[PDB]
C-alpha cells in the first residue's frame, strides 16, 4: 500500500525550530519528489517546496529560503523538513505529499498525502484558569428557566472539563468549545438551565478541573444583588 | 498564479451542485478535504478521476474556467474543496450539505461578572446554540455604535443534536464596560438578525 505516515504534533516557542518526518512505503522513495504544504488552519494549503530524494535536491517556495531545510534518508525511506525561528504565522498542519499512482505528466498534482502533522507556534506557558460567575438574571429568564453558567478565562492548554454540582446536575448543562485569544489563552463558557423558581432555594457550583496545570477550582452561581 | 474560486456553496442530498474555479492553468487539480485530515485528490487533469475516487465526482472546463460537478449530493460530500495549478492552490470552498431543516440561533448574553470587575477586568459573553446551517457573524455594539476590538469568535461546532454552536467574547476594560448604557450581541443567521442586550448594573 502506497503511504506516508509523518511524525507526531508540536508545540513550539517562538524562535525555535522544528523537524517534520515522513516516512514513505509502498513505492520506491528515489523515484518521486516529496512536496511539503502547509495549512494554516482555516486557510489555503500553503507550498513550500519539493526534494529529489535520488540526489537530495531541492527547491524552495521564496518566502521560506535560508529558512526551511529539506533532508532525506534514502536508508529508512523518510524524508524531513526542518523550519528554523518559529513564529506564530508558521502555525499550520503540515504535509508531505507526491505523486506515485497517476497517469501524469507533470509531478502535480500529488495523490499520496502525509496524515498532517500540526505544528503550533505559541508563547504561551501552562496556567490554570480564572473562574467567574455568570449569573441569572431577569435578561436570562424565559418560561420560566433560568440560565447560568461559568467563564472559564485564560488557561493553557486545553483541555479543562466543566461539571456542575460535583455533576450531580447534568441535565440541560451545554459546555461550549473554547476560543482562543490571541494572548495565546483559551476561554470557554459552561451555561446550565434550571426552572427560575427554584432559584434561591437551590445551591449550584460548578466544577471545574483542569488537568494539566493541574488546577481544580469550585465556585457559585447565585443570583446577583 | 492566482486562482479564484467561490466561498460556499450549498446543495440538498440526491441533487448536483458544480463549483467553478477560474486563473490560468486552473483545474488540473482538485482536492476535497474534510476535517482533521489530508486533501483527497478527487479530480486531475480537468476531467479524471484517480482509482478509489467515485463515479459521482466529475470535472470539465470552459475557456478560463474549470468547473468540478458533484452529483447525487450525500452528506458524506460536506467538506472544503479546492483547485490548484501545479504549487498553486485556490482559496477553497466549503460546500455544505443541507442535511436537516433551516434552524435559527438562540442567542444568550451574559454581562461581565462583579468579581471579574473587582479584577479591574470585563468580559461580555455571548452564546449562540441550536442553528444549522453552521455559519453565523456575530457583531457588538456599543450602544448604537459598531464595536470591532476585543472581539474574539469561535468557528461553529457541533453540538450533540446535530444542530451548531458557537461562542463570541468582548474584552472590555471596566471604565468602558460602565461609560455605555448598554452592549449588544446581534447574531446574523442566514440575512436573518437575531439581537441581545445588557446593561452595566
Ligand atoms: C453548474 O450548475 C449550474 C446550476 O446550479 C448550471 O446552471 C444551469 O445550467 C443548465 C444548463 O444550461 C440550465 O438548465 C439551468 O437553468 C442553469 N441554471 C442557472 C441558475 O444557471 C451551470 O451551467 C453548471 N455549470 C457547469 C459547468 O456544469
Amino acid at each position: 500500500q502506497v503511504q506516508l505516515v509523518q511524525s507526531r504534533a508540536e508545540v513550539k516557542k517562538p524562535g525555535a525550530s522544528v523537524k517534520v518526518s515522513c516516512e514513505a512505503s509502498g513505492y520506491n522513495f528515489v523515484d518521486h519528489y516529496i512536496h511539503w504544504v502547509r495549512q494554516a488552519p482555516g486557510q489555503r494549503p500553503q507550498w513550500v517546496g519539493w526534494m529529489n530524494p535520488r540526489g537530495g535536491g531541492v527547491n524552495y517556495a521564496q518566502r521560506f529560503q535560508g529558512r526551511v531545510t529539506m533532508t532525506r534518508d534514502t536508508s529508512i525511506d523518510t524524508a524531513y523538513m526542518q523550519l528554523n525561528r518559529l513564529t506564530s504565522g508558521d502555525t499550520a498542519v503540515y504535509y508531505c505529499a507526491t505523486q506515485v499512482k497517476l497517469d501524469s505528466s507533470a509531478g502535480y498534482p500529488f495523490d499520496i498525502w502525509g496524515q498532517g502533522t500540526m505544528v503550533t507556534v505559541s508563547s504561551a506557558s501552562t496556567k490554570g484558569p480564572s473562574v467567574f460567575p455568570l449569573a441569572p438574571s431577569s435578561k436570562s429568564t424565559s418560561g420560566g428557566t433560568a440560565a447560568l453558567g461559568c467563564l472559564v478565562k485564560d488557561y493553557f492548554p486545553e483541555p479543562v472539563t466543566v461539571s456542575w454540582n460535583s455533576g450531580a446536575l447534568t441535565s440541560g448543562v451545554h459546555t461550549f468549545p473554547a476560543v482562543l485569544q490571541s494572548s495565546g489563552l483559551y476561554s470557554l463558557s459552561s451555561v446550565v438551565t434550571v426552572p427560575s423558581s427554584s432559584l434561591g432555594t437551590q445551591t449550584y457550583i460548578c466544577n471545574v478541573n483542569h488537568k494539566p496545570s493541574n488546577t481544580k477550582v469550585d465556585k457559585k452561581v447565585e443570583p446577583k444583588s | 498564479s492566482a486562482l479564484t474560486q467561490p466561498r460556499s456553496v450549498s446543495g440538498s442530498p440526491g441533487q448536483s451542485v458544480n463549483i467553478s474555479c477560474t486563473g490560468a492553468y486552473s483545474g488540473l487539480g482538485w482536492y476535497q478535504q474534510h476535517p482533521g485530515r489530508a486533501p483527497k485528490l478527487i479530480i486531475y487533469e480537468v476531467n479524471r478521476r484517480p482509482s478509489g475516487v467515485s463515479d459521482r465526482f466529475s470535472g470539465s472546463k470552459s475557456g478560463n474556467t474549470a468547473s468540478l460537478t458533484i452529483s447525487g449530493l450525500r452528506t458524506e460530500d460536506e467538506a472544503d474543496y479546492f483547485c490548484s495549478a501545479f504549487e498553486y492552490f485556490g482559496e477553497g470552498t466549503k460546500l455544505t450539505v443541507l442535511s436537516q431543516p433551516k434552524a435559527a440561533p438562540s442567542v444568550t448574553l451574559f454581562p461581565p461578572s462583579s468579581e471579574e470587575l473587582q479584577a479591574n477586568k470585563a468580559t461580555l459573553v455571548c452564546l449562540i446554540s441550536d442553528f444549522y446551517p453552521g455559519a453565523v457573524t456575530v457583531a457588538w455594539k456599543a450602544d448604537s455604535s459598531p464595536v470591532k476590538a476585543g472581539v474574539e469568535t469561535t468557528t461553529p461546532s457541533k453540538q450533540s443534536n446535530n444542530k451548531y454552536a458557537a461562542s463570541s467574547y468582548l474584552s472590555l476594560t471596566p471604565e468602558q464596560w460602565k461609560s455605555h448604557k448598554s452592549y449588544s450581541c446581534q447574531v446574523t443567521h442566514e440575512g436573518s438578525t437575531v439581537e441581545k442586550t445588557v446593561a452595566p448594573t
